[PDB]
C-alpha cells in the first residue's frame, strides 16, 4: 500500500502470505488458533501476525513511512490440529530485525506477551518457537553448561545428587546448615536453597550464606569429594541480588540459584552473565504446569520456555517431576530432555516439535528432577534422564528414619546400583527391584529406606 | 486531510472551547459537591510552567457558595489583568487537587 | 554428547 | 508432633485448624480448590496450606528443629463456591514470619509458583490475598502516585490522554520522534514507546530517546503545557536497564515505562525504587487475560497481580480494555479500579473481593485504558475510569485521516467535552453521542474522527 | 483518595 | 588533662564527664554546670561551617535580624502545598522559611519531592523580591548514608542551608553533616532543643 | 583416525573434503595459493586449511581428546585463476565455533595472520571471506550508520563535504582552529584532523578540542548548518584514547576520528562500542594500497579488510582517491562501496567477490574519497560515490587563492551544482565541464578555483 | 537504501 | 525463648 487511507481493514491481504518461505534468519512461531465464530482461518492468523509484529487495529500514516513488506510478521501456512477442529495451525515468520539482540523474551511477550487478538481470534496458544541460529549467537545462554560443569566439580559417570532442606521454611541458620552438612556428609553432591528460601526474619540470608558454606567445606573435607549448595540469591532487587551473589563468590560456594518466576528474566539474564563472569554455577528454578505451562489450549507450552531458559542462562534447569507423570508424557519428557542438553534437535510432531531448533555451539543444561522421589524411583530416574541430570531428593533424604546421613547415603546407593548394573547392560527399569533389593543387602540406610516408603 | 495546528495549551479542558460562565460554574459547584476547597492561582504568562504559582489569598477552606469563589476570581482578575488565572479545588484526604484549570489564559 | 548431536552431523 | 516418625503422614492433623482466628499480620490467601477423587475437603486444603508453607511430602526430622505450631501455614476455613460444586474456596493463614520484607512475590511464588499439591488436589487458583498492613508498609510501593504525579505535571481535573507510537514496530528513531513530536503538540499528554520497542535494530534505543526528548520539548514550548512519552527501559540486563533510566533521566524525560512481564518482578522493584531516587515517573505494563490471568479456573487471579504490582511499584498500570469488556465483567473492572487506587478496600464477594484489603498511606496508581479505543468510546471511559486514569489512545490518534496533531485534537476535544458535560451532571453515557456531536460542531478535527470510526 | 478509605475510618 | 579525649569531638569530652559517671558510692547528685575548653582544643574542632559574617556576605543581607518562619501544620502537607505556603512567605518579605524539626521523610509528603518544590518556590520568590531567599531543607534522616545523599540534593538544586535536628540525629552525624556543609558552601541551621 | 601414531603426516586425508557442502553458519575463505614445486594442489589446499585451523606441522595425541571432524577447516573446492597457472582458488570453509563472538580480527589472524604454510604452500593470498549472518549478528558493527547520521546531522540529498587540515603537522591549536573556522563557515559540513596529529608538541590535543570546538560552534552559528570536526582520538594507549574521546562528548563534539592503522582492531572496537553509548559519530581511516593492500598476489585484499572494518565499526571509512584510479579499477572501486553500505551483496567474480555476502541489519557505512582531488574531480566523485559519501578536499580547499572560505564556497558550489544537475537526469561526468563552468557564472570563488588547477 | 537491496528482496 | 511467647500464643 503506497497511499494513507484511514480506517479498519483486514489483515488478510497484508499479513497472510501462504507463498512466504522463511528465511534461515526468522523467527518461526506456530500458535494454535481458534477463530472467533464467521472469521476465516487466513484473517485470523493474519491477524495474529499483524498484532504481535507491526498491525494496528486501524490503518496509521506511518506505516508509510518505513517497509512494511520488510518488518512484518507474516502468517506462512496454516495445519489442522490432529484432534481440535476448532482449533488450527498458523505459522508466522518474524524477520530477526524485530527483535533486542540478546533479548530472548523481547521475542515472546513479542509474539504473546501483548497479542489479544484485533477481534479476530478467540483463542491463542504458543506451541513452538524457532529461534534462528543467528538469534542464538546473541544469547549469553547457559553461564558454563554439563561439560565444564562436570569439570569445574570434578563429577563424572553418572547424574549428580541433591537434596532441598526441609522444612521449606522455618530453620535458623545454624540449623539450616547443620541438615545441609548431614546431608553432604552422607553422599549427595550438591544441597540447596528452597526456592522461597531468600532472606526471612527466621533465617537471615548472610548468616545462612556463612553456616552453609562451613558445612559444605566440613563435609568436602570429611568425603573427599566436591560439594555444593545452591544458594538462593533470588531478591526484591537487583542490587541486592547482586550483593548475595557477590558474597556467595567471596566465601568460596561453587554454585547460586535463581528462582525465575520470582526474579524474572531481566534478573535473571543478567545474574548468568554475572556467573559466567565469576566462574559460579547457577541453577534455575522454574515451575512449570504452574499458571502458565499447564493448561493444554491456553497459555505457553514448556518446551519454548525452556528454550528461554537456556537462552536467557542457567546451568540447571527445574521444573516439576517427570515419574510420577504418564507413560504418554514420557515421549514429552524425553523431547524437554533433548532441547536442554542437545545441539540439534530435528522436527518431530509426535513430540511436539514443529521445527529444527539449532543451537550450535550453545551449551547444554542440566535436566533436574524432583518432586516426591524416593530410592524406588531410582531406576526410571537413572533411565529417563541419563547421566547428565541431576535428581533432587529433598523429602526422600530428610524424611529417612536414621536421619540424613543415612538418607543421603541411601540415594547414593541406590543412585550408584542403577548406573552400574545399566552400565552392565541390564534393563533397569525392569529389574529394578532387584537391583535394589541386591544393593540392599550391604547397604542398611538403603534397606529400611526401601522400607520406609512403598515400591 | 486537515494540518494540525500547534499552539500553547493550559491543561484540564483546554482542549475543549472556552468556558462560559455556566460551564465554569458547574465545573466550582462539582468541587464543592466532591468536599474539596475551591483555590485561586495566578501566574505571568511566561511562567506558567512553575509548580508553584501565586496563590491568590488562601484557599476557600469549606466554602459551600459558588458566587464567592467567583467573585474572588474576578476581584484576583483585576488584581493582576495580564496572568494566567486558574481555578484548583483542594482535596484534603488525597492531598492533591481534584480539579485545575485555566479561567483567564493571560495575556 | 555436545557435537555427537550437531546440524553438521 | 514431638517425636520423630518417618513416613509419609496426612496434612489434616497438622495444618486444618477450623478454629483458628488469624492475627492482623497473617497473610491471608483464598484458594479455589479442586480435591483429587475422595480426598476429603479439609485434607486438601491442609495439603495445600502444607506444601505452600512448612509441609514436606514426607515426615522429616528437621520439624522438630522448629516450632512448626508457629510457622505453619494453616487453613482455617472452607466455603462451597456459588456456582461450582468440585471446587471449594479454602481460607489459609500465613504467619508474616514466612516472607521476605519487601518481596511481595516472594509472598506469591511461596503460595502458587511452586505448589503443585501433595497428591491431594488436581486444581488450585489464587483468588485473593490479604497482604496485612505490617507487611504493606516494608514495600517501596509506586514511587509518586497519583496525587504526586498530577503536581509534577500541573494536571488537575481530567483523565490523562496518551497514545502508542504505530506501527509496534519499524520506525527509524527520528521518523519516531516526528510521530510523537505530531501527538504530543496535538493536545496529548503523553506518548509512549510500544511494550516491545527496547533497543532494535531499525532504532537503538539511545537514538530514540535523543530524538523523542527533542520531540517533547518541542511540543511543549508549542503549547504551553507539560508533555511526556513513557520511554521504555525494558532491558535484557539489570545494567542495561538502569544505564537507559539513567539517560532517560539525563535529558530531561519526566517518565518511563516498565514491562513486567518482559523484565520481572526483581527488575521492576529496583527500577521502582531508583525513580523513587530519582524522581522520574515510572509507567507499568502487565498484559492480564494474556497467559496467567485469562483462565477462570487455573491460574492466578489479575486482582492479585494488581495488589503486586502496586506493592512492587509503578505509577501507572496498565493491562487491557475496559469498555469492549461486558457489563457484566464492569463491576470487576470498578473493583481492579479502586484496589489500584484507593487507601482501603472493605471485603464485597460480588466483585471478588475476600478480604479487607487496608493499604494505608500507600499512594494509589493511574489506572490505564487502551486496547482499540477511538472518540466514540470517551464517554464510557470517562465515566468508568474517572479522573484518576491514563486514556491512551494509539490506533485512536495516528489512524485519524488527516494525521496525529489532528487526532489528537479530535481525542482532547472529545475527552473535554465529556469532562465538562459530567461536571455539568449530564449523564455521559446516555447522553454520549449527543455530547461528541455537539463538541464536533466546533472541531472538525473530532467531525471527521467520529466519521472514521462508528459509535 | 488516600486517606478517605482507611482502616481506621 | 587534654590528653583524655580524642582531638575534634567535643562529646568525647562530654560523655567521659557526665555520660557514664555514676558516683563510685560517694555522689548522690551530680549536675555539671561550666566546661572550660581550652583554645588547644577549641582549635581541632570544626566550628561553625560558615559563622556569621560570611553568611551575611553569602547571603547579602546585612543591618537587621534576619526573619524566618516554620512551615505550619508541623505535619500533613503535599510536597506542592509546602511549596506554596514557602513560596508565600518569602516572596512577603521573610528571609528564610524552614521544615518542621520533625518533617523529614513521611509519606504525605517525601523528601525528594519537597526539596524540589521548596526550592521552585525558592527561586521564584527570590525573583519576585529581588532579594535573597532560602529554606532550611531538613536532612535529618534515620542513618549517615540517607542524610548525605539529601545534603548532597540540596546541594544539586542550589538550595543555600539546610538544617540538622540534632537530638533527632545525634553528634556524629551533626559533627559530619557540618564538616560536608563548610567543604560544600551549604548553610547549616541546628536545632537542639 | 581413533589411534595415536606419532611422525609427520600429509594433510589431504583430513583436510581436503571435495564433497564438504558449507553450512550456512560456516566461515568461508577464498586463498590464492601458490604451492611449493611437486606439491599437488589438494594437499597445499589442504595444508592451508590445517594451519589456519586444528592442524599441526607434526601429528599430536591432543587431537584425540576433541573431535576434529567437527571443527577442523577444511578445503572444499579448488578453482583455476583466470590468468594465472601456478596459483589456484581454495575454497576452505571453517566451523563458526573456531572464532570468538564478535571479535573479528580473530578470524582474520587465525586466517592469515600466522599461516605460514607447512612446508606445501609458497604463496598465499586472501581474496574474500564470507562472514555468516550468525556471526555478524555477534559484531558490533557502525556506532550509528549512514541512515542514523544523516538523522543526527540533518543532512539530507548530497554528499558530505568535508576538508583535512593543512599542513598536515606545525599548527598550534589557535592557528589550527581559524583553519577549521574558516572551511566551515565557506560550506564545509566537516573538517578533520589529520591522521597522524594527535598530541604533538606544537599542538597538545585538549588545547586542540577546546580551539576545534569553539570554531565548530561559530561556524554553525553564523551558517545556519550543522557542523563538525573530526577530532583525531587515536593514542598510544586505550586510556588516553578514551579520555580524548571523553573530552570530545564532554564539549559537544559531534564526531571523533581514529587511524585504524596506528590504533588497531582492538582499540578501534573499543571506540566503536564506546562511540555507540555516547551518540559520537566514529570516522575511520585505513590506508589501503599501503603494505598490507597494494600487491596483488601478496597480501590481504582491501575488500576483506573493509568487511572487518564494517563489522568492527565506524560511521565513515577512507582508505586512498578512486578517481585518479582507472576506469578498470572503477568496477573494483563501485564493489567496494557496495560493501561498505549495502544490506546483501551478492557473489560476482567480475568485481571480486566470491561469496555472497549477507549484512543484514548492519548498517552502512559512509565511503569517504580524499587524494589530491580538487573542483575538477566533482564530477566523476559524484557519479562515482552518489549521495550517501563524504568527499575530503584538503588542499582543494586550503589552496584556494583566496583562502579558506572561498574554497569551502567553491567546492560546495560545485558539489550542489553536480548534485543538481544530477537530479534534473543530465550525464554529469559527460557534461561535467558545462555544468561547472555554469555554476561558475554566479560563484566567483569556484571560477577562480576552476582556474587555480587544471581540468 | 538500507531495506531496498534485502538478501530478503 | 523467641517463638515461646508470641501474641500468636
Amino acid at each position: 500500500v503506497k497511499k494513507y487511507s484511514a480506517g479498519v481493514k483486514e489483515y488478510r491481504q497484508t499479513y497472510w502470505m501462504p507463498e512466504y518461505t522463511p528465511l534461515d534468519s526468522d523467527i518461526l512461531a506456530c500458535f494454535k488458533i481458534t477463530p472467533q465464530p464467521g472469521v476465516d482461518r487466513e484473517e485470523a492468523a493474519a491477524a495474529v501476525a499483524a498484532e504481535s509484529s507491526t498491525g494496528t487495529w486501524t490503518t496509521v500514516w506511518t506505516d508509510l513511512l518505513t517497509d512494511m513488506d520488510y518488518y512484518k510478521g507474516r502468517a506462512y501456512r496454516i495445519e489442522d490440529v490432529p484432534g481440535d477442529d476448532a482449533a488450527f495451525y498458523a505459522f508466522i515468520a518474524y524477520p530477526i530485525d524485530l527483535f533486542e539482540e540478546g533479548s530472548v523474551v523481547n521475542v515472546f511477550t513479542s509474539l504473546v506477551g501483548n497479542v489479544f487478538g484485533f477481534k479476530a481470534v478467540r483463542g491463542l496458544r504458543l506451541e513452538d518457537v524457532r529461534f534462528p541460529l543467528a538469534y542464538v549467537k546473541t544469547c549469553g545462554g547457559p553461564p558454563h553448561g554439563i561439560q565444564v560443569e562436570r569439570d569445574k566439580m570434578n563429577k563424572y559417570g553418572r547424574p549428580l545428587l541433591g537434596c532441598t532442606i526441609k522444612p521449606k521454611l522455618g530453620l535458623s541458620a545454624k540449623n539450616y546448615g547443620r541438615a545441609v552438612y548431614e546431608c553432604l556428609r552422607g553422599g549427595l553432591d550438591f544441597t540447596k536453597d528452597d526456592e522461597n528460601i531468600n532472606s526471612q526474619p527466621f533465617m537471615r540470608w548472610r548468616d545462612r550464606f556463612l553456616f552453609v558454606q562451613d558445612a559444605t567445606e566440613t563435609a568436602e573435607a570429611q568425603t573427599g569429594e566436591r560439594k555444593g549448595h545452591y544458594l538462593n540469591v533470588t531478591a526484591p532487587t537487583p542490587e541486592e541480588m547482586y550483593k548475595r551473589a557477590e558474597f556467595a563468590k567471596e566465601i568460596g560456594a561453587p554454585i547460586i540459584m535463581h528462582d525465575y518466576i520470582t526474579g524474572g528474566f531481566t534478573a535473571n539474564t543478567g545474574l548468568a552473565k554475572w556467573c559466567q563472569d565469576n566462574g559460579v554455577l547457577l541453577h534455575i528454578h522454574r515451575a512449570m504446569h504452574a499458571v502458565i505451562d499447564r493448561n493444554p489450549n491456553h497459555g505457553i507450552h514448556f518446551r519454548v520456555l525452556t528454550k528461554i531458559l537456556r537462552l536467557s542462562g542457567g546451568d540447571h534447569l527445574h521444573t516439576g517431576t517427570v515419574v510420577g507423570k504418564l507413560e504418554g508424557d514420557r515421549a514429552s519428557t524425553l523431547g524437554w530432555i533433548d532441547l536442554l542438553r542437545e545441539s540439534f534437535i530435528p522436527e518431530d510432531r509426535s513430540r511436539g516439535i514443529f521445527f529444527d531448533q539449532d543451537w550450535g555451539s550453545m551449551p547444554g543444561v542440566f535436566a533436574v528432577a524432583s518432586g516426591g522421589i524416593h530410592v524406588w524411583h531410582m531406576p526410571a530416574l537413572v533411565n529417563i534422564f541419563g547421566d547428565d541430570s541431576v535428581l533432587q531428593f529433598g523429602g526422600g533424604t530428610l524424611g529417612h528414619p536414621w536421619g540424613n546421613a543415612a538418607g543421603a547415603a541411601a540415594n547414593r546407593v541406590a543412585l550408584e546400583a542403577c548406573v552400574e548394573a545399566r552400565n552392565q547392560g541390564r534393563d533397569i527399569e525392569k529389574e529394578g527391584k532387584e537391583i535394589l533389593t541386591a544393593a540392599a543387602q550391604h547397604s542398611p540406610e538403603l534397606k529400611i529406606a526401601m522400607e520406609t516408603w512403598k515400591e | 486531510m486537515q494540518d494540525y495546528k500547534q499552539s500553547l495549551k493550559y491543561e484540564t479542558f483546554s482542549y475543549l472551547p472556552p468556558m462560559n460562565a455556566e460551564r465554569i460554574r458547574a465545573q466550582i459547584k462539582y468541587a464543592i459537591a466532591q468536599g474539596w476547597s475551591p483555590g485561586i492561582e495566578h501566574v505571568e504568562v511566561k511562567n506558567s510552567m512553575n509548580q508553584y504559582w501565586y496563590m491568590w489569598k488562601l484557599p476557600f477552606f469549606g466554602e459551600q457558595n459558588v458566587d464567592n469563589v467567583l467573585a474572588e476570581i474576578e476581584a484576583c482578575r483585576s488584581a493582576y489583568p495580564t496572568h494566567q488565572v486558574k481555578l484548583v479545588a483542594y482535596d484534603n484526604y488525597a492531598q492533591s487537587l481534584g480539579l485545575a484549570f485555566v479561567v483567564y489564559r493571560g495575556n | 554428547p555436545r557435537l555427537d548431536l550437531i546440524e553438521q552431523a
